[PDB]
Parts: C-alpha cells; sequence; structure tokens
C-alpha cells in the first residue's frame, strides 16, 4: 500500500507527544520558498 | 577534459575544508545528491578524507 507515508524533513525536531500534519513545502534553502516544488523546496511528506 | 565512466579522474583529496554550502546555495548544476545528510549540516559533521 502506498497510502502509508512519513515525513522526510522539516524545520527542526518535534516536541515530545506532538503531531504535525502540515503539508507546506519545506524550504531547505536560503532562496525564499516559491510554494511549489523546485531545487530548494521539497514536499515534506515522503 | 572530463573523463569517461571506464576511467575517471581519480582525485584523492585530503586535509582541507570542503564548503558544501558553496555548491548547495548555487543551482549551477542540475542535480545535487548527498547520502543521508542535508548539505547545510554537511559543513558541521565532518569526516576523514
Amino acid at each position: 500500500n502506498y497510502n502509508y507515508l512519513y515525513r522526510l524533513f522539516r524545520k527542526s525536531n518535534l516536541k515530545p507527544f506532538e503531531r504535525d500534519i502540515s503539508t507546506e513545502i519545506y524550504q531547505a534553502g536560503s532562496t525564499p520558498c516559491n510554494g511549489v516544488e523546485g531545487f530548494n523546496c521539497y514536499f515534506p511528506l515522503q | 577534459r572530463f573523463a569517461s565512466v571506464y576511467a575517471w579522474n581519480r582525485k584523492r583529496i585530503s586535509n582541507c575544508v570542503a564548503d558544501y554550502s558553496v555548491l548547495y546555495n548555487s543551482a549551477s548544476f542540475s542535480t545535487f545528491k548527498c547520502y543521508g545528510v542535508s548539505p547545510t549540516k554537511l559543513n558541521d559533521l565532518c569526516f576523514t578524507n
């Protein structure tokens, strides 16, 4: 099944017993995020 | 004079600082991959040769 998916990266570590369901394209670069897929922003949910 | 896949330009590089951030903040190359490590933290956790 391809439905079960995890998080590849985000801003920092998670506080214990905390859930993050955000789908915003994580900005892994100094270039400001354009809100879509590119060379610095990737979809956090892998 | 880029080499071919059968015979590479074997560059054994040694003690120095490799600024992965320089190659990571610039999109001159089409694709950059690094095994299990974000490029930025590549400048913090270091290795031998």
